[PDB]
């Protein structure tokens, strides 16, 4: 629109960054809904996901 | 300020709910924002409005793919 005439809108966020942002938001949303569901309903009992980031401190 | 999500959760359940799902919620909206902003700006320099981002944690994924 006047000031912003464009361009090459197909590849701007690159085709690599397209597949990237998909598989990123996919793992983030699957772990969101599924890991929470398993945690609040079944108490994180059948999963038991302690990854490695156990650096959960605030005041020792 | 914060929202007390997870009343009937024990020490480990509640530890994993807060820390895991907050990290995932952050990086969801975070990576989405970074790339969405980069997309719109680079196609055509438009007048940006609002973003809740403040403290950056050296985060970039600026890569390219051979055009086919």
């Amino acid at each position: 629109m006047n000031l912003s005439e464009d361009c090459s809108q197909s590849d701007i966020l690159t085709t690599q960054q397209r597949a990237t942002m998909k598989y990123n938001l996919i793992k983030l949303q699957q772990e969101m809904a599924h890991l929470e569901a398993v945690l609040e309903q079944r108490g994180n009992q059948p999963s038991g996901h302690s990854p490695s980031l156990e650096h959960h401190h605030h005041h020792h | 300020m914060e929202e007390l999500s997870g009343k009937p959760l024990s020490y480990a359940e509640k530890e994993k709910l807060k820390e895991k799902l907050a990290f995932l919620k952050k990086e969801y909206s975070r990576t989405l924002a970074r790339l969405q902003r980069a997309k719109r700006a680079e196609k055509a320099k438009n007048s940006k409005k609002a973003i809740e981002d403040g403290v950056p944690q050296p985060e970039a994924l600026e890569h390219h793919h051979h055009h086919h």
